[PDB]
């Protein structure tokens, strides 16, 4: 709606 | 405090009577917590992030204690891969980004 | 800068001589930008976030300016909904979270 950006690399 | 970002900015939170670990996320509009029960009425919502959308339950007027600091606001509950504290509660504990 | 969080922490970046808007994201390990042309070789990477995973192209030793501060580091290119400046470059510009 409402955007939420945690991020991590890979596997 | 002053949190450096050499590591993920993870803190302990208290919500619905439970201790949890959560990520302080300036890139999140909202606070999103893994499946748990919360009191009161809720409504379904779609939120988006880097890989698409997930469906969550929105609860209002929830109190969270964040690394020692109390705040009140909306909390979303759903299949997030990490608990996140987003801007709606970061503002309430007076958090800022500084450089 | 002292950046409060009542609004998204959006800043102007410069990469390849072009100005773009990007989100300062303490919840992101890496910096991810929308499809664009960058020089040199790239390597494959998978990154994951709230709605699952996406494939991106990793470019190393990219010169980038963030809200006026110069950095040189790794930039991921792929179908992100927003350009994101993550901890790999927030640490280069000396950013901290404070409350």
């Amino acid at each position: 709606v409402s955007f939420n950006x945690p991020q991590i690399t890979a596997a | 405090p002053q949190i450096t970002l050499w590591k993920r900015p993870l803190v302990t939170i208290k919500i619905g009577g439970q201790l949890k670990e959560a990520l302080l996320d300036t890139g999140a509009d909202d606070t999103v917590i893994e499946e748990m029960s919360l009191p009161g009425r809720w409504k379904p919502k779609m939120i988006g992030g880097i890989g698409g959308f997930i469906k969550v339950r929105q609860y209002d007027q929830i109190i969270i204690e964040i690394a020692g600091h109390k705040a009140i606001g909306t909390v979303l509950v759903g299949p997030t891969p990490v608990n996140i504290i987003g801007r709606n509660l970061l503002t309430q504990i007076g958090a800022t980004l500084n450089f």
